């Protein structure tokens, strides 16, 4: 369940993969792990599927209610604090989830929330079982002066390097790009395949 | 001697307190709306007030969702409480079924809430009427919800002090499936013929939706065309 | 001086508030129905209203289940709440016993719910009468439930403003086991003889069921034959 | 000025509301019953009504169990609620002790339930009187339960509008241990002498039980013999 | 203007509703009793009624336990509820302490229960007075409990309509430690001198207990001796 | 028009219902008491009644503990409930602190209980005044608790119908630290000067305690000395 | 407890078998595992029998209530979301079930729901103890261009290949075909026997 | 017609019941107090009563803590309940924060408690005013809390029947930072000029605190100096 | 005859009790405020009272947060309770979202709390109006909340007895984006033209905030400049 999200100068790039497996047996080869919860905000879930989808519905409804009755979008730190309180009220009967929240209000932010409720902002983050391989790739090639195209190439390279050594990850790659000018944009499948072909990878 | 309690019938069999709520609705300004070829609109009269008031908070039309919206008339406090309850019930429906599938059960929640207070002592009813309108899985919708909880789906209506005159005009002039502009101008004439003599129609807030799109509120200069 | 509380008896021993609910039922339009050779039908008069109203939501006849259905007369808000309670009670009976085995206990739940509010202070009764009809394990059924909760199984009845005249006609004309068509035309004549002079019978909603089949509502042109 | 609340005493010390429930009982039709040599019977007058009414649901006599049964007089809604409570209390007694051992504590449950509403404000009493009768471990039983909860075991009684005349007849004519037929004919004469002049006794529902047997209801042609 | 609520004092400081319960007790028939040399008895007047009534259920004297017993006067429904509460409280006392050690706390439970309803609005008091009598660890006991909850242990008393005349007789004639028979005849003369002129004393139920024995009720022919 | 509710103030600012409890206390017989050299006593007048009454249950003086005791005046039912609450609060204090350390908080529990009913609607106050007296860790104590809950520690007091005359005598005659006998005779003279002309002082119950000892009640012949 | 459900162009084919066994001992050789919960919707239960039948009754009543009071059928994704919430409210005192929901609203859908509440849409799905054998057959012969008759042949071939290697499955084969034109149609026993005879299988 | 409920406004908008509590405060004796150079004092007038009363329990000044203290005026029962609530709230504040940090939130607890009863039906307000005074982390404090809950921090005040005259004197004579003695004598003159003609000022209870010290109550002979 | 309950409509459809709360607001002193170029201010008139009162507790302007603040007019007890509820709701909003993001939902909590008491019997409304003002994520804000709960965002307003005259002045004189000083002097003239003849404007409390800064209250000598 490899997830990744990096920041740039006025852009957030968040990418996942798609394989649902809870055995040594592959149930589904095409799942959803990357969601849109506001106009300029996304969220990647990784962990237990049911609890993840319930948290997704609860966050989408409450963000939409706040946006309608205040006529402004909710800030990203307020989103992370609200979700931290929601996870930490039930810390003894917990949720088995591990999720990321990224967005743009005046500057790009990425928050990383664990199953007890601790949210820590960092530049780049990665959750899942392929997270050490993703942190190994991003430790040696990430730079703050990169452009949007180089970032899209980097997250594809990182997930495609995590797919080779982790048995629980695989499939096509979702990529979404968040910008203040263009909003939440999810890149098409043929464009992702063109990226993979021009880099020199398989599947 | 019987118009003092919400729970007592007259020897005719009327509920005078329920009807006095219907008299309290009548003191609010006129607001109309109707459906057309792929969508529904809403028109609301506003006698323009003090320029110190921020115009964002005198809008009788309010967006409950990106796909449902409504307008009120009557007591302003009860009106605000009701549009809040409509928003919260829309969110609960959307989370239990995945989406706002039908507008009718949102209107049902609001209707049962308004109906319950017309039965028990120690509570007064809401003196507000609401006109819901939007797009669902079926298509364009248009309701009205009165103080007693009675809901009815229409093709054209009004509420407020002018209601009888506007529905009298629409009862003899309205023809369905007009393209959006012609529909709006027919509704403007409907709003015009409800005023009293000497009164000039000021600028009314008007908004609409079409099948496959979200709302938009015509700003005051797009409104200004149809004066 | 005693018609003010639901909980006080007159020195005769009458409940005047309960009877004012009977005066509130009398203001609704006439609706009748009877059983015949393998099945039961229902007829409901409607004085046709504004063409802006969507016809799906003025039907006095309502399907509670595929095998039970009913019709009301009286206050429209209480009528809607009652048909909702009938639907939910049918679902509860169907899930606890596997199927709607008897219509009588559905009618019993509605009857006890309507009866309870004629006993306690701080609550007013429902001003609605309901006529249930359908097919069960036994066969064709036909009840009426009044505001006080009294239920009685009939072979032919009416409710509403015309009730006395229609049951007076059926009391001297109705003969059982008619084939469906002849039954419907007898019921149409029953509905005709309850109007006042000069009034022309407009098109009434009529629907029926036979043993082994579901409901169907005769559409307006199958209705139009028997005018 | 004191006959308005269930909880207030007159300076004599009377409960006028409790007595107005007794005036409400007096408006129901006459029903009698008595025990005989190994068993008890029940007779109930019915002024025959509309032929559209199914005869299964106008029976004033009702079977609470295979070995207990009763008959009412008064308000029809309260009467139905009371016979329902009698059935449920019979089932609870039968499951906690293995069988309906004594009829008296079934009558006690009904009596305490009817008594409780003659003490608390915000509740009106039941306007129904009930005559229980059956076979227990002791033998033939016969009670009557009034609106205030007073129960008394008799050998012969009536309730309803004729009660004084029938108990006046039985007080000077009844002799115990009659064989069933002679008992029934004595009870028919008792029912006859309570009507007014010109009134002809129509067919009354009559049913009985003997020691070691269940109930049976005499059908209308076995009734027709004793006219 | 103050005899309408149980919770309001007069400017003298009287509770008129509590005293109207005393006027309600006064309508019941006379019942007396006193202690003697090792034991206590009870006498209860009964104006003989309809022969259809089973004599087991008109006994004003009732056995709460094998060693305590009582007699009432007033409202029959409240009387029955009170003797039931006396039985249940006797059982609770007997199970928490192993035996009914003192009769006084049984009378205390009944007294506090009757007292509580003379203080709170929305409840009317019990219109019954009770005379307890029995044998405990101390010996012969004799109480009376009035509607307000006041209990007083006596050596001789009465209740009912004759109470003043019987206690007036006993106040000038009663001498303690009579052997049982002489005591009963003194009590019969006490009951005789409370009737009005022309009235003949019918057969009263009389029962007694001695130290070390249970109750027994003198049957009607042992009663018949002292006429 | 204001003496009807416990919760309403007059335009002066008086609580007339609370004061009618003070009028209800005034109808009880006189009871006095005072402290002396190492201890406190209590005197209670009793107009001797029917010899049928067991003398153990007409004692206005009651032992709450071996070291605290009290006397009442007013309504007898409320008086009994109050002395019961005093006993139970004494037991709770004794178990939570090991012993009845101070009499003042026992009087506080009783005072707050009596005060609470003079504030809430739907409850009437207690029409009883109580005089507590005993020995604690501090020494001789003497309180009085009125219907409104006001407590004051005295050196000599009375309650009842004579209260003004006895406290008028004690206000001009009482001198502290008398040896027990002289104190009792001064209190007897105080009780004497409160009667009306012609009335002879019958035998009053008198009891006392000294520092380091328990109670004892002077029996009637030790009482008979000071007549 | 072999279940299977595949999609085609405007058709859903759902098939089960019938054997109830909770021991090494066969209780009943004829059970019900394929239900109809709406006009154009079916559901296969597999797991614990009691919890399965309770969920069946709860879904049938609520779908019928919604249909009566709205006059339109409930969409399949709304059915799966409702059932996911019903299973996930009690996730600590759970139901031991594993079920499939298939139907037609505008396009054929098949949802696969587990015991915690995670619903994932896929093209074909299979639950039970014979599910690896069914996924082995369907991996090598499934094609999207197949017709309705070839699909009916394929699910019979898959279940008859799972019946040979799994000891907990066996008996006759229920087959139901859902189409927008014809509605929920359950194929007769003699037609299923004709299919088995013309393919060349036994029992 | 509006001074009957605590919850009803006059057409001016006054709460007459709240003001009748303010008329009930006016019947209590005068008590004043003010701050000075490092500390605050309190003076309370007492018209000396019966010598039988122990002087420990007529003190209008009461120690809530070693560092906070107060004085009341009005109804004595409500006064006692309020000083009890002040003590308990002081203890709760002291245990949740380690010490009584600010006197203001103790006064806030008392104020909100007194305010709540001026809003809900079925409860009457407290007819008492309180003057708090003490030393906190900030320094000398002095409040007054009225029946409606309004608190205001002063430098000098009074309550009771004299309040207007004493605050009129202090409004034109008081100068801050007096050394303790001169302050007390100014306050004694303030108390003197509030009496009526002919009345001689008896001995008032006076007490004070300085920064870094506890309370002490001037005993009657230190009081006697300033007469 | 209808201005007695909060829950009853007039036959016009007015809530007279809600309007009498609006009459109770009118008795408080005038307080105004408006926004300007990057920020908002508040002005509150105070007729200067007794010098014994500590000036920290007569401030009509109160700091709810470092970034929101408000001012009241009407009943002082209800005013204090409302500003307390505003502070607590600000803290709850700040802890659930990390910061006070919008002032509008703080005003919403206060508005719904004040609205709820205008609907249920047994509760009276708050007789206070509040003017909120501060800086949020959006910028300068300015509301007013009336007794019925109606909130409206303004650019300039007043409350109190002068409200009509001050809003009449601001309606014809106010021009937006004034630099702070000129704005304050315009508001001082607005406060001046609301007094009656002969009255001299004393020193009013005035405070302000700018975008990126906290509050500060102009002390009395910075106030003294603009006299």
């Amino acid at each position: 369940t490899t997830t990744v999200g990096i920041t740039l100068k006025d852009a957030v790039i968040m990418a996942t993969e798609r394989r649902v497996t809870m055995e040594n047996f592959i149930m589904h080869k095409n799942g959803k792990k990357l969601f849109q919860i506001d106009t300029y905000t996304g969220m990647t879930i990784a962990g237990l599927v049911g609890d993840a989808q319930v948290l997704v519905r609860y966050m989408k409804a409450e963000l939409e209610l706040y946006r309608l009755q205040r006529r402004v979008n909710m800030p990203i730190e307020a989103v992370a604090t609200l979700l931290s309180n929601m996870l930490n009220q039930v810390k003894y009967m917990p949720y088995m989830v591990q999720l990321l929240v990224g967005g743009i209000d005046t500057a790009p932010h990425v928050f990383s929330i664990d199953a007890a409720g601790g949210s820590v902002e960092d530049i780049y983050a990665s959750t899942g079982s392929g997270s050490p391989f993703v942190y190994g790739v991003l430790e040696s090639q990430y730079s703050e002066k990169m452009t949007v195209d180089e970032g899209v190439d980097l997250v594809i390279r990182a997930i495609s390097a995590a797919k080779q050594r982790d048995s629980a990850s695989g499939g096509m790659i979702d990529v979404a790009v968040i910008t203040r000018k263009d909003g939440y944009v999810q890149l098409p499948t043929d464009q992702i395949e063109s990226r993979i072909r021009k880099l020199g990878l398989i599947l | 001697a019987y118009d003092r309690a919400i729970t007592v019938f007259s020897p005719d069999g009327r509920l005078f307190q329920v009807e006095y709520a219907l008299e309290a609705v009548k003191k609010g300004s006129t607001a109309l709306g109707m459906k057309f070829a792929n969508g529904v609109l809403l028109i609301s009269d506003k006698k323009v007030r003090s320029r110190l008031i921020e115009q964002n908070s005198i809008e009788k039309i309010q967006l409950i969702d990106d796909y449902v919206a409504a307008v009120t008339s009557g007591l302003v406090a009860d009106a605000r409480v009701l549009v809040d309850f409509a928003r919260i019930s829309a969110q609960q429906e959307k989370v239990t079924y995945g989406s706002l599938v039908n507008i009718e059960n949102l209107v049902k929640r609001v209707a049962d809430q308004m109906q319950q207070y017309t039965q028990y002592g120690g509570v007064r009813p809401y003196g507000v009427s609401l006109i819901f309108a939007g797009i669902d899985q079926i298509g364009p919708r248009l309701f009205d919800c009165d103080p007693a909880g009675t809901i009815n789906e229409y093709k054209a209506t009004a509420i407020g002090s002018g209601k009888d005159a506007v529905v009298s005009f629409l009862e003899r002039e309205y023809k369905e499936n007009l393209p959006e502009k012609e529909a709006v101008t027919l509704g403007i004439k409907a709003l015009k013929s409800s005023l009293e003599e000497g009164e000039e129609l000021k600028a009314p807030e008007i908004a609409s939706i079409t099948v496959g799109n979200k709302y938009r509120i015509y700003d005051q200069e797009e409104v200004k065309k149809f004066l």
